[PDB]
């Protein structure tokens, strides 16, 4: 298994959204990832799960970082929706500002 | 910046491994 | 001090079982780093090998080594006892930024 | 087949040019 | 009476509009679509072989010299061109084919 | 300047065209695979139909899907498909070259 963009994925064990795409993360067995809590507060960067998908909680977007996938033996388990995936890339988009 | 452009010129002996910064510290999630 | 973006800054890091400083470039801008006490930054690392996110720092900063852009992650700067060390140009800080967002999949 | 890889090994030597099938013919749209 | 099917290698003419030759072609559409329009989705054989990616070889024993330019399929009127069977390509062979045309149209 | 990209409609020569293969292609070779539009809708098999008020009227005609220099022809934008009629342009093509 190698994570791609959009998979929603066990990590060493929490649930976490990957954002790069498995083209990066086979080859350097690091990905960008951001991490998911069931501890939602409302807070300006949390995006929220839809319900059934197989994981449950929000995506903390401004906790994203580099990481190496195959040490934490990364597990699929669900896909997220092009929606969430799109809303978690715009609000950290704008903290690093990228516009 | 094309992702495929940058992807194409990695290399096995040009990788990094990821970097350590220690122990998670105060407000880190992970 | 709060971190802002395009410093380059002394960060910590101490190994849980018995770590150093090294610079970091910061991405996110002041206003989300001092609500939070957290930046989104990128390391500077001694070992350039032509990695192509590798993103080279000018001579007249007086900062050796190179930034890994995709290397980019969230990080306490208070914990971690940030130090402005110098200011990166724009074209550096843009460069970072497309590599990146690239990766990130951003449109 | 990944197209990223099959478009990472063209280079300008090894390029072909339109091949060329004449006139249009038949039931040919174009 | 012969209808070009899946995997066959064909002569085809061309023909010059002002004052030409045959050209062999790897058949990528089935005989029930040939028979019903006198089209056919084709790829030219080339005897240029560089390393191009789209490039794929044909095995010596088919006899056919030159290389199928997966990227340069092509719907062609096989009835007014005149197609002959040649020969058929392995199942290998018409696969490489349509996994490099398929990623390049991309197919899913 | 210009370079088709897929799922652009494209002006080529004088008569539209739907493009199926990439920029990152498109650009280096000078080539496109693509299929013609015409105003000429029967009803046949490989047909597919452009919706209404798109910038170009008429049915991509999957079936005559063919590589040819865009450059030679002048390639000029004219609108971008909705991702259903792409979508069902392959998926009419891929039938027919035997991808199932």
């Amino acid at each position: 298994y190698v994570p791609d963009a959009g998979h929603l994925v066990w990590l060493n064990r929490r649930p976490a959204l990957v954002l790069s795409p498995a083209a990066y993360n086979g080859v350097t067995g690091l990905m960008q990832a951001c991490p998911v809590t069931s501890r939602a507060k409302g807070y300006p960067f949390e995006v929220t799960l839809p319900a059934h998908l197989g994981v449950s909680g929000v995506v903390l977007a401004d906790h994203c970082r580099s990481l190496d996938w195959r040490s934490r033996r990364a597990e699929q388990l669900a896909e997220a929706p092009a929606d969430v995936l799109a809303e978690v890339r715009g609000k950290l988009g704008s903290l690093l500002g990228m516009s | 910046y094309d992702l495929a452009a940058l992807l194409a010129e990695m290399t096995p002996e040009n990788l990094h491994g990821e970097t350590d910064w220690g122990a998670l510290e105060g407000r880190e999630e992970w």
